[PDB]
């Protein structure tokens, strides 16, 4: 079978980003030894090791949706993957408010329309507790 | 009292203005600085502990989002009056098949 590839964006500190960029544009396999990525079983924490120097990482959710688009002639572009996550290196904490481009900053707060009426999972847990019970008493309340 | 060119031109100009504001804001390379009832829900739960006990838990939900989803199920389950029903249907099918076999025996 075929499994859709999973692309994400890696953001590094600027000096380490310059060393990683120089090693990528060089093209040797020396970069392979220099750059490693260890993702912790939390799922939202990691180490990126640049030149064997550990950096602390967080995998965050991006507010917009990006899409990688490949081309052969630079006139027709084929969508290859959807990017929604970034492993910035240096829950509410795992949500990034800004977008990658310069015009998109504070997009989640300002350029996103918010419509409102985790919570569903809590309601399911409450229903399960009511089922495991015997007698349930309920009242919409006031200030108390 | 225009009902024709006025509405059409007004819509057209608002369209050009929005198109031109969006183009400018998006292509900007300027850096942007980082920046009804008022009623809660309370539930009382009765359970039996190991050995013999009958403790009662009173839990208050102050999240109006949890409230809405919780209540909507009860109101639905209150009007909803199933594995047990499926078992009953299986029993009904068994009885019907036995009756059919009895009918076959009567015919033969």
């Amino acid at each position: 079978p075929h499994e859709l590839e999973s692309q994400f964006i890696l953001r590094l500190p600027p000096e380490y980003a310059s060393t990683v960029r120089r090693a990528v544009q060089s093209g040797h396999v020396n970069l392979k030894d220099r750059l490693t990525i260890e993702l912790h079983p939390d799922g939202r924490h990691g180490i990126v090791r640049v030149d064997r120097v550990p950096l602390a990482s967080k995998l965050v959710d991006l507010p917009c949706v990006m899409e990688s688009l490949k081309t052969i002639d630079k006139k027709t572009f084929y969508k290859t993957a959807d990017i929604c996550q970034m492993l910035v290196s240096t829950e509410k904490k795992f949500i990034w408010n800004h977008g990658i481009t310069l015009p998109l900053k504070n997009v989640r707060k300002r350029r996103f329309r918010k419509t409102a009426k985790d919570v569903e999972k809590e309601v399911k847990r409450l229903l399960s507790t009511d089922a495991e019970a015997v007698s349930t008493r309920w009242e919409i309340i006031a200030e108390d | 009292r225009f009902s024709v060119a006025e509405h059409q031109e007004r819509y057209k100009e608002e369209c050009q203005r929005i198109f031109d504001l969006q183009n400018k804001v998006l292509s900007s390379t300027e850096v942007l600085s980082t920046d009804a009832t008022g009623r809660c829900l309370k539930i009382y739960r009765t359970f039996r502990d190991e050995e013999g006990k009958e403790y009662v838990r009173c839990e208050t939900v102050r999240k109006p989002a949890v409230i809405d989803a919780y209540v909507r199920i009860r109101t639905t389950k209150d009007e909803e009056f199933h594995r047990e029903e499926m078992r009953k249907e299986r029993r009904r099918i068994q009885e019907q098949l036995r009756r059919l076999k009895r009918n076959q025996e009567k015919e033969k």
